[PDB]
């Protein structure tokens, strides 16, 4: 009925911008690259948070059907971000989408946008639509993280601080092919048990089963303790290459 | 940007309602005949009938009732039209001038109603104290005549009996009653109630309800000294009033349906009745003086006096002379007589009035090579049926054709110097296992006749087991001589057969002239036809030859010559045949793109295709291709009644809620979406119910080029009788004329203040949209019956332009030969 | 695969002809080449356009991929035009949203006066609308536009919900700014013409109850040209819209701007007093002037009227035809 869009770890080495001759740091760099500009674009024309996660998550669905050799990132990312607007019922209008990008980018990645910068984006929307197989309904981790510390019960204070951590590693989460591998549940999952451990919190007190060790089943069933490890580790790996630790 | 006139050519001729009173004058006995929009006064005479004055109306005539109120010292008239417009006229002459004043007007539409299935119902208090109208179901309005009451304001009463079937008032009643009958799941009843003016509500009847037949159609409210009331119904008469009820089931009555009935005498003893078959009874009330003084109702006879028209309404004058309103057929006025002639029949016909009934198709034709034309209708139905030659003469000259059957189609071949006619009799279920004809008629009296004997239909394996008496109708191709017109052939077709298409053409490169009909099979158990055949024949040396048929899945609707092709409509398919030379029909191409096409009309390579409910289509058939293509559709939903092609871009459609519209190909190449999209630019509420569009005209049209600059003609054929005309305008002809028609209105006092503008606007139970793009005709035509200080002040201050000449403000002289130019058409 | 859409050519589909122009695009009537099926086409034309894709397309097609339901109609996939030169620049092409096909619209059967209702056919139709609609609603999904011409009614007594295109979600936690033209002038709720922006499902419930009393008189209820003279109408039947029956009528902004002629009192059910109770205690319940007043799309399916009727027992409403006006005469008068 609807199209499956999630892959493993090790069908990512296979993407065609993999095979194209790019490397898996650059192809991750580029990703990055990539959402943070669609990011840094729509929080600066004041777009809700889930216009912007569609718009990344159209994205990195795309460059999983397509190279980045082959397709300008910024030029895509714009694309995301206009059709997301449109998607989610917050409008932007293209020339405005291209005005905020040219003042982002400098004069070497603006480039990528040729002479004509809307008709560039424009013509690009048949393809974007056809590559996410007109499967324009998206849920975000956001929903979910909300959905289920809303039903804990315990310290205002001390939950207000797990789900404040929990939304920031969403938004980093963002940045990477987590999307691409876990549904949405999963990953709202991961980032409560993430924010927990780092704040010594036993969020099981805080459930409707306080004695029940492994919460996160009364939410999301079937996911095993490794999956969120795997899912904590790679978030973790962000701010492992710089700075920003795990603050808080 | 559509400009077009219409003007009537013959006045609707159907009688649809017919009263008898003192109008005129307290002594002169008068007869009322409302003829749809006209409204016809006559003063009875020993010798027969003498006219004094006839009127149109801004409305169809709906209800028509004369009734004397109290102070009054002659009668006045009520009327109610279609669209709700209700009058209260008075007939008021001055030595010569003759007028139709209106004490009282107003329109009684309520906002909201589900109008009724058996339709307006208008029924006067015999104390004249109220108008009672049933116009929507479930509410039942009330008019007080009252003195002050000149708006006409009324209120509804609730009803508790939804569905009613017939309401009268009755007579002898201390409160003023109400009598109907009405419909419920537990089957038919009668009941009454008391309609209180002064509370504004209905209070209990004075006699008990009772269940009555399953058809009880009509309530006659009967006077004094008996009261109550008689309900007819298909096979028993029965009188209620109270404790007395008696019932009679006559077996004459039972075999055809009593469709009208009469008062004969005030008193209320003997009433006329007449049925489907034309056949007309006398119910006679037998008296029985009881030693209190009071007279009860003894019993109930009815006998048969002979046959006149199928009537409508029966309206008797005096003494044995009774006016037969027919709309199927020709009206009489036929003598009843106390003795039975040599035949049993005490009716002898008097005066035959022509009725060109309902005019089911005709076809133009010139029998003479004059160039002028002449009309040859399928005209009435049953034994009504006829065929009726019309041709101008300053009087319409109309000849008629009795074939005491139902005309369906017809269609002229010159080739062998007569007509096709498709016509239909009713042959009722006999002991014998078959069926036989009730009298003989045009197909039965043919001088050379044939059934045909196809087997594609062969064993069927349908279960269509037919009791004794059920009627089935029998199809026949009958052939009749272009100058005496005598029946030459009749071909019987199939059982449970209809013929529903006819042409006579050639086809491809056959030099023959062949005669092709539609067909299809009609059975009671199907909802649509599954099965039809296209039969094509020859008539040559006075006999019929079958040359091919064509097996087809659905009904025949309609057939036309395409371009040596024939292009016919198969329920929602529209397929194009071509003709081999094997003298064999195979098909080139289809369109399925309809909901049920019913109308076919081509000009050249295009196709206007008239659809049940998808109003039109214009297809195209594409020779590069060998196919059709749709070129635009009018998306409006319109349950179309006849269709025609005035040019190649306009096309004139007529509809079954009494109106005609216009609609052109948008010729604006911007999008391929709006050239796709047909624009209604024409819209006119007619009034008449169109059966049949004919391009041609009777009028003497000369070797150069003469008459009105109004080029093209398109004649059409109504539900009663009346004859009409279509043509094209110039814009500045249009504007000025148009111009003409505010000016006109604004001078000419309507019979019952009725708006012109609101009469002409189109009209639907759903939409009412003003008249565009259409110029009544008969209201440009009558300022030369106005007088000529009216006249001056229409022409006052009138100015044109654009029409190659200046300003020039239009004067008497100017206006009436312009007025003279244009009834030059007709 | 089925899922994939979009890769699919529009040529596998024999077009039978245009039945209507839609929103955004015409729509076709057409037939699937391989497997026969009957389908309708509307045509999303994206060349002629700037920003793209339509808003309009893009709602249709984000909400029906998530409405289910038999009385809500099925897009079945997308399509798109011949595909050339290899270059998607050049590509100026339109995709077509695939339909199931359905026989009639309301607006068609009604005008050319063709049907007929039973009180059994309104109960089987109303049953189908409702819990149509009920299903969008507990989706927290507005319509926003229903209408005669799109409720769509197959032969089989099928009633299906279309036209998707001006639908929004709607979230009751805290309050959205929306837009105050939304369904057309016969079907719009009182709230909408005095200029309510942040409204709530209880409009659509205000177009359906607009569609009952239409089906028992075969004409709508309210028709008029304008805002002012449409509010007039709703007052006369409804009683004028006032404090004591709408305390926070006093709040929207024409209030005082658009004031009907007279203080009118109700008279809905004086007025359709020829319905049966069941039906006009119905229709009084939906056409309630202050939308918190005013019953819900589970309400009306708990309703004398409607929660017995059975879900087996379709009832298809006779469309009489063919034998029928061709050639009424004395027999069918
Ligand atoms: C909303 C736009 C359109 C306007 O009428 N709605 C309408 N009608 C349909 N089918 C009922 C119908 C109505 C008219 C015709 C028709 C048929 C012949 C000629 C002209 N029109 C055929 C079917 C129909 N089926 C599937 N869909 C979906 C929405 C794509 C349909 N949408």
């Amino acid at each position: 009925t609807k199209p499956c869009w999630y892959w493993d770890k090790k069908d990512l080495a296979h993407t065609p911008s993999q095979l194209e001759g790019l490397d898996p740091a650059t192809e991750a760099r580029y990703r990055r690259e990539g959402a943070r500009f669609i990011f840094d674009v729509g929080t600066r024309l004041g777009l809700h948070y889930d216009t912007l996660a569609t718009g990344i998550i159209y994205f990195h669905r795309f460059y999983m059907f397509h190279s980045f050799k082959q397709f300008p990132r910024y030029v895509t990312g714009a694309c995301c971000l206009f059709l997301a607007g449109k998607v989610e019922e917050t409008p932007k209008k293209c020339k405005d989408i291209i005005k905020t990008a040219r003042s982002l980018l400098n004069d070497v990645q603006f480039g990528q946008f040729g002479d004509d910068p809307k008709e560039e984006v424009m013509v690009l929307e048949r393809i974007l639509l056809q590559t996410i197989k007109f499967d324009l309904q998206v849920e975000h981790p956001y929903q979910f993280l909300l959905k289920y510390a809303k039903q804990l019960k315990g310290d205002k204070n001390k939950i207000q601080k797990l789900v404040q951590m929990a939304w920031t590693f969403v938004n980093d989460s963002l940045c990477t092919t987590l999307s691409l591998q876990w549904e949405p549940e999963i990953i709202a999952v991961a980032v409560m048990y993430l924010a927990g451990r780092l704040c010594k919190f036993e969020i099981q007190e805080w459930t409707s089963k306080p004695m029940y060790r492994r919460w996160w089943e009364q939410f999301v069933q079937d996911v095993p303790v490794d999956v969120l490890e795997d899912i904590c580790h790679q978030i973790l790996d962000l701010y492992s290459q710089g700075k920003q630790q795990m603050p808080h | 940007m559509s400009y077009n006139y219409v003007v009537t050519a013959q006045k609707p001729t159907a009688v649809n309602g017919c009263v008898t009173g003192h109008f005129t004058s307290a002594e002169d006995l008068n007869l009322l005949i409302a003829k749809n929009t006209r409204l016809e006064i006559y003063v009875v005479t020993a010798e027969g009938l003498r006219p004094v004055k006839e009127v149109g109306m801004y409305g169809k005539i709906a209800v028509m009732e004369l009734f004397r109120p109290k102070g009054e010292s002659k009668d006045l008239l009520f009327i109610l039209t279609a669209k709700y417009n209700a009058c209260i006229l008075e007939y008021k002459q001055s030595g010569e001038s003759i007028d139709i004043i209106t004490r009282a007007h107003g329109n009684v539409q309520d906002r909201i109603g589900r109008p009724s299935e058996t339709g307006i119902i208008g029924i006067i208090d015999p104390e004249c104290r109220m108008i009672g109208l049933r116009l929507y179901d479930g509410l039942f309005k009330v008019i007080p005549l009252d003195r002050d009451n000149k708006e006409l304001k009324a209120f509804n009463i609730r009803l508790e009996e939804l569905h009613v079937i017939d309401v009268k008032f009755l007579y002898g009643c201390q409160a003023p009653t109400i009598c109907f009958v009405y419909q419920d799941p537990q089957g038919r009843h009668v009941k009454t109630y008391e309609v209180s003016l002064r509370e504004k509500e209905f209070n209990k009847g004075p006699w008990k309800q009772e269940n009555v037949e399953a058809e009880a159609s009509m309530v006659i409210a009967v006077p004094e000294p008996f009261g109550g009331a008689i309900i007819i119904g298909q096979e028993s008469i029965t009188y209620h009033n109270g404790d007395k009820y008696l019932a009679i089931a006559p077996p004459i009555i039972k075999q055809s349906t009593i469709v009208c009935h009469n008062r004969v005498d005030p008193n209320g003893s003997r009433y006329l009745l007449g049925d489907m078959e034309g056949r007309l009874f006398m119910l006679l009330l037998e008296k029985e003086e009881q030693m209190d003084g009071t007279v009860t109702l003894k019993d109930l006879r009815v006998e048969l006096l002979g046959e006149t028209s199928i009537a409508e309404c029966l309206t008797y004058l005096d003494n044995g002379v009774v006016f037969v309103g027919s709309r199927l057929g020709d009206s009489q006025l036929v003598k009843l007589n106390v003795d039975s002639n040599e035949q049993g029949s005490y009716v002898v016909a008097m005066e035959t009035f022509t009725n060109l009934g309902p005019i089911v198709d005709m076809c133009v034709v010139d029998l003479e090579r004059q160039g002028q034309g002449q009309l040859v209708t399928c005209s009435g139905a049953f034994k009504e049926g006829s065929l009726r030659i019309i041709r101008n003469g300053q009087k319409l000259h109309i000849r008629t054709v009795p074939l005491y059957e139902s005309p369906r189609k017809i269609c002229y071949q010159e080739v062998s110097q007569c007509f096709g006619v498709l016509s239909s009799r009713i042959e009722v279920q006999d002991t014998s296992g078959g069926t036989t004809a009730l009298r003989p008629s045009a197909s039965t009296q043919a001088l050379s006749s044939s059934v045909s004997s196809s087997k594609l239909f062969s064993s069927s394996t349908a279960p269509h087991e037919t009791s004794f008496g059920e009627e089935v109708e029998v199809h026949n191709l009958l052939i009749i001589d272009q100058h005496t017109f005598e029946v030459l052939h009749a071909h019987q077709f199939l059982q449970n057969e209809y013929a529903l298409s006819l042409v006579s053409c050639k086809l491809g490169k056959d030099p023959n002239t062949y005669f092709i009909v539609g067909t299809a099979m009609v059975y009671p158990e199907e909802a649509e036809p599954k099965q039809g055949r296209i039969v094509v024949f020859q008539y040559s040396d006075g006999k019929l030859q079958t040359v091919a048929e064509k097996e087809v899945k659905g009904a025949v609707y309609s057939m036309v010559e395409f371009n040596g092709k024939l292009l016919a409509s198969i329920n929602s398919t529209v397929r194009l045949y071509e003709w081999t030379t094997e003298k064999e029909l195979r098909t080139e191409c289809n369109h399925y793109n309809n909901i049920m096409a019913l109308y076919l009309k081509t000009k050249g390579d295009f196709i206007l295709v008239g659809d049940l409910m998808r109003s039109v289509l214009l297809l195209a058939y594409k020779p590069m291709e060998g196919n059709f293509e749709e070129i635009a559709r009018d998306f409006n939903p319109n349950w179309m009644s006849a269709v025609e092609i005035l040019d190649d871009d306009n096309f004139l459609g007529a509809e079954n809620a009494f109106n005609l519209f216009v609609c052109q190909k948008d010729s604006a190449a911007t999008t391929d979406e709006e050239r796709q999209h047909l624009q209604e630019v024409g819209l006119f509420h007619l009034g008449e119910f169109v059966n049949v569009f004919c391009h041609g005209s009777l009028v003497m049209q000369n070797l150069g080029e003469t008459s009105t600059p109004t080029q093209g003609s398109v004649l059409f054929g109504t539900v009663n009788g009346m004859i009409g005309l279509v043509t094209s305008l110039s814009e500045s002809w249009y504007n000025l004329l148009l111009d003409m028609q505010n000016r006109l209105n604004k001078v000419i006092k309507s019979v019952g203040k009725i708006e012109h503008s609101f009469w002409r606007s189109f009209h639907t139970e759903r939409k009412t949209e003003p008249a565009t793009g259409f110029i009544d005709g008969d209201l440009i035509e009558s300022f030369l019956d106005i007088s000529r200080p009216k006249m001056q002040e229409v022409v006052a201050n009138l100015q044109y332009d654009d029409g190659s000449g200046m300003k020039r403000e239009a004067t008497a002289d100017d206006l009436i030969k312009v007025v003279e130019e244009l009834t030059r058409i007709h | 695969t089925e899922s994939d859409w979009g890769k699919r050519c529009v040529d596998k589909f024999d077009i039978i002809g245009i039945i209507g122009e839609g929103t955004y695009g015409q729509v076709y009537k057409a037939k699937d080449k391989d497997t026969g099926e009957l389908v309708a086409l509307k045509k999303v034309r994206l060349d002629n356009e700037k920003e793209g894709f339509p808003i309009t397309a893009i709602r249709e097609i984000k909400i029906l991929r998530q409405l289910i339901h038999r009385s809500v109609v099925n897009m079945k996939e997308i399509v798109t035009d011949k595909q050339d030169a290899l270059d998607f620049k050049k590509d100026k092409g339109a995709f077509y949203l695939v339909f199931e096909y359905m026989d009639h619209d309301l607006m068609g059967l009604l005008e050319s006066g063709l049907v007929h209702f039973s009180e059994d056919h309104i109960k089987s139709f109303m049953k189908q609308l409702m819990e149509g609609l009920e299903y969008c609603h507990k989706k927290n999904f507005l319509h926003r536009d229903i209408k005669c011409s799109n409720i769509l009614l197959n032969n089989s007594g099928q009633i299906k919900l279309a036209d998707f295109g001006l639908a929004r979600l709607y979230n009751s936690e805290e309050s959205r700014p929306y837009t105050n033209k939304v369904i057309t002038l016969w079907y719009r709720p009182p709230e909408l013409l005095l200029g309510e922006e942040r409204y709530t499902p209880a409009i659509d419930v205000w177009s359906c109850g607009c569609i009952l009393g239409e089906l028992f008189t075969k004409k709508p209820i309210f028709q008029a040209n304008l805002e002012l003279a449409q509010l007039e109408l709703i007052s006369r039947l409804c009683g004028s819209p006032c404090p004591a029956v709408w305390p926070d009528v006093i709040r929207l902004p024409y209030f005082n701007t658009m004031k009907p002629k007279k203080q009118y009192r109700r008279r809905l059910r004086e007025e359709f007093s020829f319905i049966p109770s069941a039906a006009l205690d119905l229709l009084d319940h939906m056409l309630t002037l202050d939308p918190s007043k005013r019953c819900t799309a589970e309400q009306t399916l708990q309703s004398d009227f409607l929660k017995d009727v059975e879900l087996s027992k379709m009832a298809p409403p006779d469309l009489p035809h063919w034998q029928d006006c061709h050639e009424l005469w004395s027999k069918k008068r």
